[PDB]
């Protein structure tokens, strides 16, 4: 019997970025 | 927009090269943009084939009105994705200023958006391009069919992001784009000719046009063949306007072209000049002066190449069927490299015993875990692909699996190598040349008589025996190495010791070499099975061992003048020291 | 918002151009043609990319240019004004377009912008959607101007597969490590400057050497920076360092100390005194590890030919592969060997790097995930101590795509990771061990009488190892295994590491001669090498001590006494306490 073969999986990574304000006055 | 910029309006004012040939893949675009429904063209070509110069010939033929009556004030607008990606620092921000520059293109009615590099905007997961997950705002005017866009992916990112992905696949019509023929190469650049000419203000010749290209695409080995032709073309222009400080030359020679692309293909000019039957006429007295010995091996490998240059036979066959077979170390490999380096062709190694197990095998068609990675491919199939003039060099072939011998077979009979991503490989213009170390066993074999006297002498026996019927068949010739002698292994070690001289010139200490010392060297460093190989070794252990523990303290340390002596009696080599 | 390249020529800001006679005819050549008319420096740091742009225009005003480029002038941008002094928006688009169209109307006029990466990157205030790139984009496209660039090569790659029309429209310029005669010329003409800022004076012989002292042992920066860092420093050094007599003349062995302290070391390394450290490495490792002679003089024979100069200069110190029977310490010298040199010890462990995911982590991980900021540990290692033992133990066992980064170091020297930062490893000795060679046949031949039967050496070694990389090794330094005159010496330094353990709890330990030699024989065994000789030492002398340090009269500390009966042949242990 031939060898087996195991495959991995990636896990992409992307992420929310706040925001601050600044008032003028 | 200021985003992009209206070919119709660039066409219309000048600047854009017209462009000639490419009816048959032009007429496409026209036919699916008429379309209906899935009316998206997809141009998918390699690099340099000139996808942009068909998008914009594609504008100048509706300004000047050879399209049909619905494509008349159609306007063809190319987005600029740098402008867009710009200054955003926001995920999400990109995908704001396409949308406004859609909206006012949404609004006017026979738009088309060119999309130029559309594979760095839509792909699949992370990437070095556009870096911007555009499948969101790609569909979605797809679906719709309001607008138009003409996207120029590459051959090898069409194959994975837009198949993998129904939506783009269903919503795009492929037009395959080739590199143009020779003989339409040529026509081309004269249809381009005056541009060129009237800018630099220099005349090229018709003779300069076409050996350019066939020097190009060959030496260079870079690009593709449009974008070679109009490069050399702008090189040698300039290159010659601003020659001399006085003095200029109108008129262009091949010869003077010739010397341009030799900088960019870092060859000298001599080998760069088209003199290839010249190379070839002194081809054994070539290699014969550059390396000595095996003169009756190499003088049969030069006649037999002289054949398959000549143009006769089946073109779609290999050029090099050639099995060498000889003990290593009488220079079997040099005569590999030192023919690739006087033809300009390039050297690719690829040795058969890491290539022994049967799984091992697969990953010259293609890596087993390389699902991602598509643009490598198979180890084989890249580097022929990459350069198609270059020598393949196996060793040990021998020592292989049956399934690797039958993989050699079909390139034998066929010449076209194909590949699991779908590439095709050309043996054509490459040379193939494979060694065998077999029959040496044979020949040193202790004889189980009791003289033990008996020599074999008949190794060429051995090499028909492991190999199957079947392959001696298509190889037309088989280059046998003979035996060194004495007298040639005493100019291998000179080559060591000038190599060791130019080394200590750095540090001004200097070496004398008698006539015994090499003979000593010379027996000891070559062996029949192994030949010049311990040589290194040799040469490093005897010379270069004691003289680093007397350069690192003693009179050698400063003042040189290094001087080796061997005693006759016990035949040690005894090295004298002086400050 | 600009500045004449020109006229800051005549005035004398900039200095007279040394060399790069070859660049100077690519980047003309490629300048005057019809399209692809803007050459780009691509280059390292330091390698004076933008002094080759400044030097340009010395050349337009001395004439040397071909008259083409006669007439000519060369302009700069004004980088830090543009990216925040026009802050609001309008000015910038106002301000910038009247530099459009100065740069119009007038062929005979050359932009030039150092570091134009900067400007792919824009800033804007308002996110007017316009940039310094998109206003230039046209006018480039349409060839009535011609400008010139600036980046280094991580960075040039970055930006040519994401941009192809910028990249189209730009011309590449290969630029090259200047050769050791023009460094010293050039700091001739750099000597006003940092002299007369320092008030001393720098010797002929002083350049010369910086710059040879430099590239010797300072390979992380480039040639022409690191002589004005060793320079400047050498300088500074002058006056702060002999606050007492206050030399103001500066002598060649100034500037070799200032060389160590930024290469990072030891003193006196320039005066080559350490000579004496490798003429004496071997003593050392015989007496730290015995039956090991000839695979010791091997070693450190090769060693002294890359610290003697008999070797590539791009070649790493040392590549061997150790291979042998179980228990040869053949890790062992890979360790002592960091002692004696000094150098910092890498240790790899192979085991863990087996998978072909888990090898990646050597050349750093792939971006846009998590271990992206984690880089290449191999890397990092190496770049952090330049002059180390990098240590691959038990290669065999790690994927066969571990070999490939292998190959490289062995042929070019020089390892660089997915971010782009280079290692070297000039001045790091390769010092990797297999476990091959353990396999030998356990059953004696068959016969009345035995026959060393030994297995051959180095067969399987080549099955498992490919061709190519085997040959590429400098020297396969083989191990034997342990006589029964070699065990009598293991023993002896085994007592010596219980004897410092003991001394931490007050006990003196004490064996006869006899004693060793009933231990040595006890578990001296061929195939398992040394490791035996741990536990007799431990079963034997580890046990008993121990009940009695923690249930005993050693509790307090105390002599002891270990000696054999010839009537029973087993040991007997004395506590005097
Ligand atoms: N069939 C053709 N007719 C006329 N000109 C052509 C043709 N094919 C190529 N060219 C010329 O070659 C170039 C093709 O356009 P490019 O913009 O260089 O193509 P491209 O595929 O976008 O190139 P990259 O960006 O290097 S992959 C232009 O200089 C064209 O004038
Ligand atoms: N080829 C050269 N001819 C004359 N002077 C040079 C040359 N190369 C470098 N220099 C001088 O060496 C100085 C130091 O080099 P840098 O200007 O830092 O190089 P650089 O490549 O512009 O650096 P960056 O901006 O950090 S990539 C230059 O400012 C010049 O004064
Ligand atoms: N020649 C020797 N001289 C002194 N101590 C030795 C010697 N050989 C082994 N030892 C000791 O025995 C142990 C050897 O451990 P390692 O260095 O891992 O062995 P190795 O033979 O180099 O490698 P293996 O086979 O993978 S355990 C240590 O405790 C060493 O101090
Ligand atoms: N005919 C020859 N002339 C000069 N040197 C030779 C000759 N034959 C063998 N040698 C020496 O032996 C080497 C054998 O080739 P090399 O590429 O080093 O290894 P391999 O044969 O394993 O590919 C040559 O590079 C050279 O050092
Ligand atoms: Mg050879
Ligand atoms: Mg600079
Ligand atoms: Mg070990």
């Amino acid at each position: 019997g031939k060898t087996n073969d195991w495959l991995d999986f990636d896990q992409l990574a992307e992420e929310k970025v706040r925001d601050a304000l600044k008032p003028p006055s | 927009e200021n985003f992009t910029t209206n070919l119709n309006q660039l066409a219309r004012v000048g600047g854009i090269d017209p462009l000639i040939g490419r009816e048959k893949e032009l007429e496409r675009a026209i036919q699916v943009l008429c379309r209906r429904r899935k009316n998206n063209p997809l141009l998918v070509g390699e690099s340099g084939v000139g996808k942009t110069a068909i998008a914009e010939g594609l504008a100048w033929r509706i300004v000047q009105g050879d399209v049909p009556e619905v494509m008349a004030d159609c306007t063809i607008y190319s987005l600029d994705i740098g402008s867009l990606l710009a200054g955003t620092k926001y995920r999400g921000d990109f995908e704001k200023r396409f949308k406004a520059l859609l909206k006012q293109l949404e609004q006017d009615t026979n738009s088309i958006l060119f999309i130029d590099e559309i594979h760095t905007i839509i792909g699949a997961g992370a990437a070095s391009g556009g870096q911007v997950d555009a499948a969101n705002l790609i569909k979605p005017l797809l679906s719709s069919g309001k607008i138009r866009v003409i996207g120029s992916t590459t051959y090898q990112e069409f194959s994975n992001i837009f198949e993998k992905d129904r939506a783009l696949a269903r919503r795009f019509q492929k037009i395959d784009i080739t590199e143009p023929s020779i003989e339409e190469t040529v026509q081309i650049i004269n249809g381009l000719k005056p541009k060129y000419e009237a800018h630099h203000d220099v005349r090229y010749t018709a003779k300069a046009v076409r050996a350019a290209v066939e020097l190009a695409v060959k030496y260079i080995n870079d690009r593709h063949l449009p974008d070679k032709a109009i490069d050399v073309i702008d090189e040698a222009g300039a290159r010659a306007r601003l020659m001399p400080v006085s003095k200029r030359k109108k008129t262009v020679n091949v010869a003077d072209i010739e010397s341009v692309v030799a900088r960019i293909a870092r060859i000298p000019e001599k080998s760069v000049s088209q003199s290839d039957r010249d190379t070839l006429k002194n081809l054994g007295d070539r290699l014969k002066m550059l390396v000595f010995g095996q003169d009756k091996a190499i003088e049969a490998l030069t006649e037999a190449i002289k054949m398959a240059r000549a143009g006769l036979g089946h073109e779609h066959k290999p050029v090099g069927s050639f099995l060498f077979a000889g003990p290593t170390g009488v220079g079997k490999t040099e005569v590999t490299v030192q023919l690739s380096k006087a033809l300009g062709i390039e050297l690719l190694r690829f040795d058969m015993s890491e290539y022994m197990e049967r799984h091992t095998v697969s990953r010259l068609i293609g890596a087993p875990p390389g699902y991602v990675g598509f643009d490598q491919g198979g180890l084989l199939t890249d580097a022929v692909i990459k350069h198609p003039h270059a020598v393949l060099l196996l060793d040990e072939i021998e020592k292989a699996h049956p399934d690797v011998f039958n993989i050699l077979l079909q390139v034998m009979d066929n010449g076209t190598l194909t590949d699991n991503n779908g590439r095709k490989a050309d043996f054509r213009n490459v040379v193939l040349v494979m060694t065998t170390n077999a029959g040496v066993r044979e020949t040193e074999r202790k004889s189980i008589g009791l003289i033990h006297q008996d020599n074999s002498t008949d190794a060429m026996e051995e090499i028909k025996k492991i190999f199957t019927p079947e392959f001696r068949n298509r190889l037309d010739n088989i280059i046998w190495f003979d035996h060194l002698s004495t007298d040639v292994i005493h100019q291998v070690v000179d080559k060591f010791i000038v190599e060791l001289q130019v080394q200590l010139d750095q540090k001004g200490v200097s070496l004398e070499v008698s006539q015994e010392a090499r003979n000593w060297l010379a027996e000891k460093g070559y062996d029949r099975a192994m030949g010049a190989r311990p040589m290194a070794r040799v040469i490093q252990d005897n010379l270069k061992k004691p003289l680093a523990n007397e350069l690192l303290f003693g009179s050698l340390v400063d003042g040189g003048q290094v001087t080796v002596a061997l005693d006759k009696e016990k035949n040690e080599l005894t090295y004298g020291f002086q400050s």
